[PDB]
């Protein structure tokens, strides 16, 4: 019946929704892993081109 | 069946919007690389002043 | 209202559905004085504008009840209400910013959640989870308090029920949003991995497979962190080759992928000493053939593929050198070699054997380029050039006995007729070694 197929549509949006949300996640864990890893490697031309 | 298959098109269209945040998101950790390094090149400049 | 995490897992929202399904009277509780009146009108009159004004005005008033319980489901009620207003589309951020206002105010309700029965340590726990990560209020004291929370420790500890291991895993990601608060969740980490490697054994064997996924996305959040990745490996080191394996036949591609960049990120140049973890890992783990199925796969997302691609080029960096390979390609590349038993011990030669060909015998080709040039030019044979052609006679002969598909190559590359040529030369080592290759040539036809 229409119940279990709008059921099967929400279901099919929770899946999306858990995907979007596990994708938003992982940017931001990216966003701070490349946000350190840019950081130390400025630093640390700087700390050369200082010396 | 057509507000099910609208559901599908909205979470593609939501999953395009997921990755173009996530696209925006690696713009603004390249530009808060950039303000660090920044930040730091500036650091380095007055210590070497200071020195 | 502000931050709203927890709502994707059905799990969390059956538990809602039936704790917030119980059947309790405030007026009732009122008319029995079993609490405070004001609460208990408060609490009843927030029941019909909850179940169908701002907040602050029960806030105090919850506390009431919350520090004093006469009553478990009074209590269970008032933690269920609580998550709800937490979660609450209405209220959301005022809540909050009740919680924003006082920050000692939220620690004796974090003392008094997580107590007695498991049904009342969840919703309490979730809403304190929900608050300590929140917006602008962070404490290492609230975390250590959960940590070492004794309620909770069985509860994340269950191998039976999945519905509260799921919660509290939930939870401890949930918590471990932010790195900075992840720090005893590093060092409270201990406990935690007796689950992750509970769920790594469970892995190989409907929305079941979240969990996992929840604490491989634990562990690589944790992996962010290059320190908390130093020890990683160096902890339990079973658990670790059981990712990739694990990995290949789980149908989706989510916790793979996360797996698969956990184990990039304990194998990254981020980390110190990483090459070892990877070396063993590729050795006594068998992950050369894993990558090499793997490169051979596919994958719908992107990320999990340039991740997969990155970790097979960062794999076979230091697995061409074990032996190594890159020895002779340095002969190779100069044109200029020297003794060294690469071509002398099969181990040797069969840690190559796989990188003889490429694309169209690329590697032979170049290998037989150099012979090739020191026969239509060159070709005066004195010391050093001598024994180079003498070596990469052996060579290309221990290399055309391993691959009998190398002959053909050989015919259009000029080199048949240069090796028979090579029969008659001023050293009578030089013209063994060619006669040699000669047989081979001969053992094959």
């Amino acid at each position: 019946t229409p119940n279990q197929v709008n059921d099967e549509l929400n279901k099919m949006q929770a899946f999306i929704r858990k995907e979007a949300e596990e994708k938003a996640k992982e940017i931001q864990l990216k966003a701070d892993q490349e946000y350190e890893i840019e950081k130390t490697n400025i630093v640390r031309n700087e700390t050369n081109n200082i010396d | 069946q057509k507000n099910g298959i609208a559901t599908l098109l909205q979470a593609e269209k939501e999953a395009h919007e997921i990755v173009s945040k996530a696209r925006k998101y690696r713009q603004d950790k390249l530009k808060q690389a950039k303000t660090d390094a920044a930040k730091e090149i500036d650091s380095y400049k007055i210590q070497k002043d200071k020195e | 209202g502000a931050t709203k995490i927890l709502m994707d897992s059905t799990h969390f929202n059956e538990i809602r559905s039936i704790i917030r399904s119980r059947s309790v009277a405030w007026d009732a509780l009122a008319r029995s004085e079993e609490l405070s009146e004001i609460d208990a009108s408060t609490a009843k009159a927030l029941e019909s504008i909850l179940v169908k004004k701002v907040n602050g005005k029960t806030l105090i008033p919850l506390i009431h009840l919350l520090s004093t319980s006469d009553n478990e489901d009074c209590k269970k009620s008032v933690q269920n209400l609580i998550a709800e207003l937490l979660s609450s589309d209405k209220y959301g951020d005022d809540t909050v910013k009740f919680f924003q206002e006082d920050p000692k105010q939220l620690e004796q309700l974090f003392d008094v959640s997580l107590k007695g029965d498991f049904q009342t340590v969840l919703i309490s726990g979730f809403n304190v989870v929900s608050l300590l990560v929140q917006n602008g209020l962070h404490n290492v004291k609230l975390v250590e308090k959960l940590l070492k929370n004794n309620n909770l420790i069985n509860i994340l500890q269950n191998i039976e029920q999945m519905d509260t291991c799921y919660v509290c895993i939930r939870l401890l990601q949930e918590l471990a949003v932010i790195p900075e608060y992840r720090d005893v969740i590093w060092l409270h980490e201990k406990k935690f991995m007796p689950t992750l490697f509970k769920i790594l054994q469970r892995a190989t064997d409907h929305l079941g497979i979240q969990l996992q996924y929840h604490s491989l996305l634990l562990i690589w959040l944790l992996t962010f962190n290059p320190v908390f990745a130093n020890e990683l490996v160096q902890k339990y080191l079973s658990d670790f080759l059981d990712l990739l394996k694990l990995v290949k036949i789980t149908i989706k591609e989510k916790v793979s992928r996360l797996c698969i960049s956990i184990i990039l990120q304990c194998c990254s140049t981020r980390v110190k000493q990483h090459k070892k973890v990877i070396k063993q890992l590729l050795l006594l783990g068998n992950a050369l053939p894993t990558v090499q199925s793997l490169s051979e796969r596919k994958y719908s997302d992107e990320e999990l593929r340039q991740d997969i691609s990155n970790l097979k080029e960062i794999l076979e960096n230091e697995y061409q050198e074990l032996t190594s390979f890159d020895e002779y390609v340095a002969e190779l590349d100069s044109k200029l070699l020297c003794w060294s038993p690469p071509h002398v011990d099969n181990g040797f030669w069969s840690d190559n054997i796989d990188e003889f060909k490429k694309d169209n015998y690329k590697i032979f080709r170049q290998l037989i380029e150099l012979l090739q040039a020191k026969v239509r030019n060159g070709d005066v044979n004195a010391k050093q050039e001598k024994i180079i052609i003498q070596v990469a006679l052996n060579d290309i002969t221990h290399v055309v006995e391993l691959l009998p598909e190398s002959i053909d190559v050989l015919d259009k590359t000029g080199g048949k007729a240069d090796i028979m040529e090579l029969l008659n030369h001023s050293d009578s080592r030089v013209k063994y070694e060619a006669l040699k290759a000669t047989q081979a040539i001969i053992g094959y036809t």
